[PDB]
């Protein structure tokens, strides 16, 4: 017949290949697929959905796990005293593994876009203060006070009526993606650092609590992107199941 | 998509269409 | 302007004065059956105004040291107004919900609750509810931090006092029955506890209320 | 349409009362709308990045283990030659974790089957992978009749050969594939016995995967047979939050209550990194 | 020649596929075809053709092998007592088992469509009586009397010169297909129970027969349909023939 | 035409006298006419169920094993190396049945051939599988001077190829092939021993197998080779009830008389389940 | 169909036409 050759490729099995093969069930035609609500047709649809942050990941033991969704606030001396850092790294562990982003992002190599992370302030009414947060580039260490702090980008949030403030974390690299950062070589891709600084004071009268909490949502802008799809890096099995 | 049988589930993967609403999960608001 | 709300349905109504306005479950309002999704041949019954109207469950206690609390659809209703009746008499069911959660308190308390809908809760290990024993794993080995990705609100005892959440028909068949299957259960945790001084009210009750939407049942025999 | 991600416009600062980007009130239940151009002062970016490997394609089309099946010379398990093994997916973790973040699921198939030696070594050996149906008569040894595969779809195929592969239909009853069943599958009274019967969903029971020796006597080397499997032309619906702690059993969301461990990582204090 | 790959498919034998294979006879022209009457072109066409059913499966040994075929009837006190009960699951193991749609039904394991049973009373010209004949959806367990049995769908059936009635089970579920029914988890497919009760009596004048029989035969409508081909439970061999 | 289902039409209920559609007369010997829409309250539903699994086609273009051959080295029934085999399909129950349900059927066939030793291992070994039609010389050795097929097809093959298989035309003389005929085939006086042709049917005759290994002596492994069967352009007639006892004989309705059973399973009353 | 060969009986099945009458057995009163 017709004459062909056999190039070095033959009789391997490639598991991410597109190809035909036979089927099993000739002329069979599948149930009629009824409207269903609430379809996702992109994973980039449900990355945009802000979930709760664990900043507070200090307490380990059992009946205390809950204690690590929200972190104190009280009134001080009023000298600019500091509550609480973290890196805003989405893929490195730590505060950001406890985020639907933070999974999914496990599952790609490279991502570039720009975060956004909501603090909700759950006091009582007549408690009232202001908090400033910063958001330190690359290069520059932990600040050691508010007014080495103040130089980078931040934003003064007001307790009031309106009881959420957004800071927007703006994508600033030298890359055009990022891989995930981790301790040694690869902390050249660390994208910064986030602290909350007292601005005045936790202000409170009388018959009123001293002590309120704060809730951190975290989530990604509308110029998100990942690409590169690999395994994750935790294997939920201890044998067989 | 390349089909070489007579059933339409035999073909390839294909390449599909980029639409997104992202509106759906994040803003839910009446 | 949302800011104020009254909800009328049937012959009941619903007022609050401090609303944090309204989530659409999916961004879809409830609907009928239509005549291409159907597979039964004999005609529905639309009960309409008797059965689409507010009932009130049961009052839960807010304590400073409590856990959470989970409710499930539509088991709750089965033994409660002219929607049990139905629904032991019919053997397929569908509808909505409309589903409102009312708490409030003083200028001088504090604490926030998570309300969630999440469809399909399987639970690991009736209208009365039951209370949670692991709330950080959500009993079922998934964490509750990410529950916001479900249709969901929050009650900020500073800024609002109750939450509304509107569900259409969630479930891979046109029809199925209410005494075997549970479409969604609704979750009430409180993730900031409540606190205040002595000589404050120290008794915060929760109760929910809720609406079945464009009911429909068939396939009628005895009541089981 | 969503091809690329979206640009940045060029904005400038903003001095006046009334309009607040920043501030917002998240108890609404909706997430954040400010954007880089309303909060700090950007340049003109043109965004050129392909927003096309997210897709449920792209992130489902891969295959994955998820069967095992052992043909021993001495030993319990199938000392025949034969063995019957019922179609699941839920027995590894890695395919599992990431087919379970949806509720609902509609696709075809691939399946590969590799098989070899204990040791990895290939030998001439010739079997028959037979499907069963649920409702048609299942083998029970290695002569059997039923393996005259009158009706059932079977495929022969040696250990030499490259491995077989072949396409698979949607064949449930429902819809769509569901992973979670909030109910019992029987109209009966739950008193002790059909809470093991919990969760049990008749639309997944696909039916059996049968395998033996082609032959009448006993072979003369022990064989594995492991199942890969691939989708396509997937659709999803309702997401939900992804699995935390480890697996125990398959089809059961259970967990180890005495070993509670939390989603990531711990340090010690919250004012130091 | 020309460069070509295999992909991993190759050297199997699968039984369902379609292919193309070289012919042995080179250039042969069968023997024409005249017209024979009687040809079927669907398995669907004779899938609604009415077949005895065994309503009356109880005796077993050789003799009395012919009387599964017909149920008696005669006078009773007129207390409504019950006649006949049974399961109108086609796939499933039992009555249905000796009808042509049951044993088709075998081949297939999804079935969908409204079933058609019609019963024949065979008795004098004298004897008239009437039978209330109820079909009970999933969820309610065997009526215990006919006060109960009356709620679900039924038909009111008089004795007259018109010798037969037909009950229509339509066809009421939750999903598009059922798969077969059986004890265990698969009973989530059952689709009911058929009950027949006495109405009033079945009168006789002096001088006629005191007991009459009733033959039913069963068949399926004009929307039924099959998918998923299989093989059949039983095999009619004990070794070599 | 019938690519799918009816559908059903919006029925209300009707109180009226001399049109009943209930009552019927089943004495005449057809089939009801009254629907679901003329019975009990009907809505109206689009049904888009195909019916193109249950043609004649979709049914019998699978394959299925039709035939035995053994090959030893030391025993009684082919210890020369050459088996002749008269080509039958009633030889098995599955596809007995299955092919049984009609009268007269008109097809073509694909025919397979698999060979393995019977332990199920692969050797390197040759064979030739001949085609006699009824009148040719048929081979009585391993070295018959018939077995150069100067004109019947044969095929060569060796194990470790892939199974051979060939197409194959309708080859009667009659208009179909006929599994049941009610006469003799001569016309003589049927004293005794014509009965042992009753239905002998001529025109189903279509000739020989023969297989051998190509050598001059004997070989060195025992052989075994399976016959499967693919119907392909099927056309039937006249459908007749299923079987319902064991099979006893090829070409024969013969049944075990002492030993009769029903045609489903019993139970103990006729008002219980 | 596809075919390769020289001869008609060598092709694939096909698919085939979806044609009913019921009425030939179910009905077959004058
Ligand atoms: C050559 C024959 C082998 C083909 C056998 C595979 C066909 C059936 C595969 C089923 C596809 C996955 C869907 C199955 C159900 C669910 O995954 C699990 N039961 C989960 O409960
Ligand atoms: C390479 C040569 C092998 C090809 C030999 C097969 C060709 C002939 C097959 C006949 C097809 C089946 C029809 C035969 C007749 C009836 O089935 C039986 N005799 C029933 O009595």
């Amino acid at each position: 017949g017709f004459p062909t050759e056999l190039k070095p490729g033959t009789n391997q099995f490639l598991t991410t290949d597109d190809g035909v093969s036979a089927p099993i069930l000739p002329n069979f035609h599948p149930t009629p697929c009824i409207h269903i609500p609430g379809e996702v047709r992109n994973l980039l649809e449900l990355c945009q959905v802000e979930t709760i942050l664990e900043v507070n990941n200090v307490p380990t033991n059992a009946t205390s796990l809950m204690e690590r969704l929200r972190f104190p606030v009280s009134a001080q001396a009023g000298k600019g005293e500091l509550c609480a850092v973290f890196r805003a790294d989405p893929g490195r562990n730590g505060p950001w593994q406890s985020t639907l982003l933070g999974q999914l992002c496990g599952y790609y190599t490279q991502w570039s876009g720009s975060l956004e992370v909501t603090f909700m302030f759950t006091g009582s009414f007549m408690a009232t203060g202001k908090m400033l947060i910063a958001y330190t580039p690359p290069g520059g260490p932990l600040p050691k006070d508010r007014a080495t702090a103040m130089l980078g980008t931040h934003v003064i949030w007001d307790f009031g009526l309106q009881s959420s403030v957004t800071l927007v974390i703006p994508w600033i690299s030298n890359t055009h993606y990022r891989a995930h950062a981790r301790d040694g070589v690869f902390d050249y891709y660390t994208t910064g650092l986030v602290s909350i600084w007292y601005q005045t004071n936790y202000v409170v009268p009388i018959g009123a609590p001293n002590t309120a909490y704060i809730i951190a949502l975290a989530a990604a802008q509308k110029n998100f992107t990942m690409k590169l799809c690999k395994d994750a890096s935790d294997i939920l099995q201890t044998g067989t199941i | 998509t390349i089909n070489y049988y007579k059933d339409s589930y035999a073909a390839t993967a294909g390449k599909q269409s980029l639409k997104q609403d992202p509106d759906k999960f994040a803003n839910p608001v009446k | 302007s949302d800011r104020v709300a009254q909800l009328t349905i049937g012959n009941s109504t619903i007022t609050t004065q401090e609303a944090a306005n309204i989530i659409v479950g999916y961004g879809e309002w409830p609907s009928y059956c239509s005549d291409s999704d159907a597979t039964a041949v004999d005609k529905p019954t639309r009960p309409d105004v008797s059965v689409n109207r507010f009932y009130t469950l049961d009052t839960k206690l807010w304590e400073k040291s409590s856990k959470g609390w989970y409710w499930k659809f539509p088991d709750v209703l089965t033994e409660t107004g002219v929607f049990g009746q139905n629904a032991q008499f019919h053997y397929l069911y569908r509808s909505g919900f409309c589903i409102h959660v009312q708490c409030n308190a003083s200028k001088f308390h504090q604490g926030a609750l998570l309300v969630a809908v999440l469809p399909e809760y399987v639970i690991g290990t009736g209208a009365d509810g039951f209370e949670l024993q692991h709330p950080y794993v959500l009993d079922a080995g998934i964490p509750i931090s990410q529950l916001t990705v479900c249709p969901h609100q929050w009650i900020n005892l500073r800024t609002n006092n109750c939450a509304t959440i509107i569900v259409p028909y969630i479930n891979a068949l046109p029809f199925d029955s209410a005494l075997n299957h549970c479409n969604f259960g609704l979750l009430v945790v409180p993730i900031s506890p409540l606190d205040y001084d002595q000589g404050a009210t120290p008794v915060i009750p929760i109760t929910i209320t809720l609406a079945p939407m464009c009911s429909e049942f068939a396939g009628l025999r005895q009541a089981v | 349409p969503a091809p690329t991600g979206q640009d940045t416009q060029v904005s400038s600062h903003r001095l006046d009362t009334g309009k607040v980007p920043a501030l917002q009130a998240a108890e609404i239940g909706a997430s954040s709308n400010a954007s880089d151009e309303s909060m700090i002062e950007t340049r003109c970016v043109l965004n050129s990045h392909s927003t096309a490997e997210t897709t449920l394609d792209s992130f489902f089309s891969r295959a994955g283990l998820v069967g095992e099946i052992d043909l021993p010379l001495k030993g319990t398990t199938n000392p025949n030659g034969y063995a019957n093994w019922d179609i699941d997916i839920t027995g590894y973790a890695q395919m599992r974790r990431k087919v379970e973040l949806f509720t609902y699921m509609r696709f075809d198939a691939e399946f590969t089957f590799v098989a070899c030696t204990p040791t990895g070594e290939v030998v001439p050996q010739l079997l028959q992978y037979m499907f069963v149906p649920p409702g048609a008569p299942k083998p029970d040894s290695r002569e059997s009749l039923a393996w005259q595969t009158a009706t059932n779809p079977s495929v022969f195929v040696k250990l030499s050969d490259p491995p077989a592969q072949v396409s698979v239909p949607f064949m449930s009853p429902a819809s769509a594939y569901q992973w979670f069943y909030d109910g019992y599958p029987t109209f009966g009274e739950h008193k002790q016995e059909k809470d093991l019967e919990y969760g049990a969903c008749p639309n997944n029971m696909m039916g059996t995967f049968s395998v033996r020796t082609v032959g009448t006597s006993k072979s003369k080397y022990p064989l594995v047979v492991r199942i890969y499997m691939r989708m396509k032309h997937v659709r999803a619906w309702i997401p939900r939050p992804m699995r935390n702690q480890n697996y125990l059993f398959k089809a059961n969301p259970n967990y180890a209550g005495n070993s509670i461990k939390p989603t990531g990582t711990s340090r010690t204090a919250i004012t130091t990194l």
